[PDB]
């Protein structure tokens, strides 16, 4: 869903439309996800909790 | 919370949100100590911060 | 010479396979310019990290 929101977030960016967006994984994930999260959206416009 | 004082570089350079749990003399509180988004990037703020 | 000047672009193509998957390690931020990378000769993965 990360990905697809970005995606989403984009889109509308390059419409014209401007948008940003805030973004968690799940309860209490580490630094094993977070690290495996972060690499798979390294892109501005999405910032992970 | 897992991050310590090293823990929340590590969140802060990959580009993560890090939110710190505060103690003063007297009271406690909750505070933001950075606006990153999941660029990878520091040197560029516009899309970083 | 071609796309792939950093490891990291080597990781997300490595995941796109069926078979295998890439997981940058979490020990600190180590992107890495792949003119840099050093010499593995037939390691097996089946079970090994």
């Amino acid at each position: 869903v990360h990905a697809e929101v970005a995606s989403f977030v984009k889109e509308r960016s390059d419409a014209g439309e401007p948008m940003r967006a805030i973004v968690g994984g799940g309860f209490n994930e580490s630094k094993e996800q977070l690290f495996g999260r972060q690499a798979s959206l390294s892109n501005p416009r999405v910032s992970l909790v | 919370q897992i991050y310590e004082s090293i823990d929340l570089d590590e969140l802060n350079e990959n580009g993560i949100i890090s939110i710190e749990f505060v103690r003063n003399r007297t009271n406690t509180f909750f505070r933001i100590v950075d606006d990153v988004t999941t660029f990878n990037d520091k040197s560029d703020p516009v899309k970083a911060e | 010479g071609g796309a792939y000047d950093y490891t990291n672009a080597i990781i997300t193509d490595i995941n796109q396979l069926p078979d295998f998957e890439a997981k940058l390690s979490p020990f600190g931020d180590k992107n890495l310019e792949s003119s840099k990378l050093d010499k593995i000769e037939n390691a097996n993965i089946k079970d090994k990290a």
